[PDB]
């Protein structure tokens, strides 16, 4: 199958920017290619077809270009109502596949994460299951990678990711990191720590408990 | 190119 | 023209998820296809038909398991996902691709959408545990505390804090479905550190589905 692959995951802009969104196809799709806008909630929205072709009652600012393997969207005058997430998906062949997404948001200023992490209270220990809540603040851009750390080394799978919206008040973006672990094999390690990496930090943050 | 219908 | 999806919503592992779409409608043959989202991913087309044949094209990722019909008496096209697994948890779309060619418009008609879960899960209310703010985080000025809130069947619980008095730097994070086939979330909010000691913290967390309210302190250990 042929796959889009979408860049950037997310951008940020500002009210009256020009924007510009692109996809890569892995073969040759000519100029089969979709643009889709999505809002929370709701169904997709096609905004242009055939690479350039714009659909009925959509926006003239919403344009796209391209052919082959490379191609653009570009948004000439973002407005508030084109913060959503955008979707290109080629239709030269089945199955049908779309691009990863590309979420635009409100530019604002950096903001590094405040990081903590929460040990499970002794209630939830006696419970056989705990969870270990690591949490990213008030941070900008959307921009962030976690890394779990136990006893010194690093540990994957398990932890499960969630962020909010983009705050309406500040615009920023909060991150829940979380493992959910026996009691038993909880109490099999000591010492528990999430690195934290962001624009707005020079170097990794690490906030560590000892069980 | 493909699943797209036509109606007349 | 419009889309609606119609069928459960809820589906226990294994058994088989089946949706009818009820499309509205002049002389043609559309392409009706299943398109699905899982929540934080893309969408997912899992196969198409055209409605004057019947002929299905599948998506190789599920081939053996999707099945594709239609009833053109009954303006009904039906979608049938055989031994599901939590994975398959999503919203699914039918959605309409068709060009008039008298007028050369495209028209790309969405339902609004079905959520469907996978899960063994009956309704079940919430457990909720707090989340403390350590003791030596009491250096920085600004504190982080929070309820874990796990163990809930089916969505929506609402969060809370001081039964509404407290709303500035709350962030409720969104549901997630759990291995245990049931939802956990964290509810956390910063406070002023100076606040801690002589300001109580409770959250509020509701679910309706089950009729279960659920009120937790949190505080500090002191050491």
């Amino acid at each position: 199958d042929i796959q889009m692959t979408q860049s950037p995951s997310s951008l940020s802009a500002s009210v009256g920017d020009r924007v510009t969104v692109t996809c890569r196809a892995s073969l040759d799709i000519n100029k089969d290619l979709n643009w889709y806008q999505q809002k929370p909630g709701k169904a997709p929205a096609l905004l242009i077809y055939a690479a350039s072709t714009l659909q009925t009652g959509v926006s003239s600012r919403f344009s796209g270009s391209g052919s082959g393997t490379q191609f653009t969207l570009t948004i000439s005058s973002l407005q508030p109502e084109d913060f959503a997430t955008y979707y290109c998906l080629q239709d030269y062949s089945f199955p049908l596949t779309f691009g990863g997404g590309t979420k635009i948001d409100l530019k604002r200023t950096v903001a590094a994460p405040s990081v903590f992490i929460f040990p499970p209270s002794e209630d939830q220990v006696k419970s056989g299951t705990v969870s270990v809540v690591c949490l990213l603040n008030n941070f900008y851009p959307r921009e962030a990678s976690v890394k779990w750390k136990v006893d010194g080394a690093l540990k994957t799978g398990n932890s499960q990711e969630s962020v909010t919206e983009q705050d309406s008040k500040d615009n920023t973006y909060s991150l829940s990191s979380t493992l959910t672990l026996s009691s038993t094999e909880y109490q099999s390690h000591k010492v528990y720590a999430c690195e934290v990496t962001h624009q707005g930090l020079s170097s990794p943050v690490t906030k560590s408990f000892n069980r | 190119a493909v699943g797209i219908g036509a109606v007349f | 023209v419009q889309l609606q999806e119609s069928g459960p919503g809820v589906v226990k592992p294994s058994e088989t998820l089946s949706l009818t779409c009820e499309v509205s409608l002049r002389v043609g043959s559309y392409y009706w296809s299943w398109i699905r989202q899982s929540q934080g991913q893309r969408p997912e087309w899992m196969g198409g038909l055209y409605s004057d044949t019947g002929n299905t094209d599948y998506n190789p990722s599920l081939k053996s398991r999707v099945s594709l019909s239609r009833d053109m008496s009954k303006k009904q096209f039906f979608l049938n996902l055989r031994s599901v697994t939590a994975t398959d948890t999503a919203v699914y779309f039918c959605v309409s691709r068709y060009v008039d060619h008298w007028t050369n418009r495209r028209f790309d008609v969405w339902g609004p959408g079905a959520q469907v879960t996978v899960t063994s899960a009956s309704t079940k209310g919430p457990s909720v545990f707090p989340l403390a703010p350590s003791s030596r985080s009491t250096s920085e000025s600004t504190a982080a505390l929070g309820c874990l809130v796990k163990d809930y069947f089916p969505e929506p619980v609402t969060v809370s804090w001081n039964s509404g008095s407290l709303t500035s730097g709350v962030h409720t994070f969104p549901a997630v479905l759990q291995s245990s086939g049931l939802y956990s979330l964290s509810s956390v909010v910063t406070v002023p550190s100076s606040s801690l000691g002589t300001q109580t913290y409770v959250c509020n967390v509701n679910h309706k589905p089950s009729n279960t309210k659920v009120d937790k302190r949190v505080e500090i250990k002191t050491c």
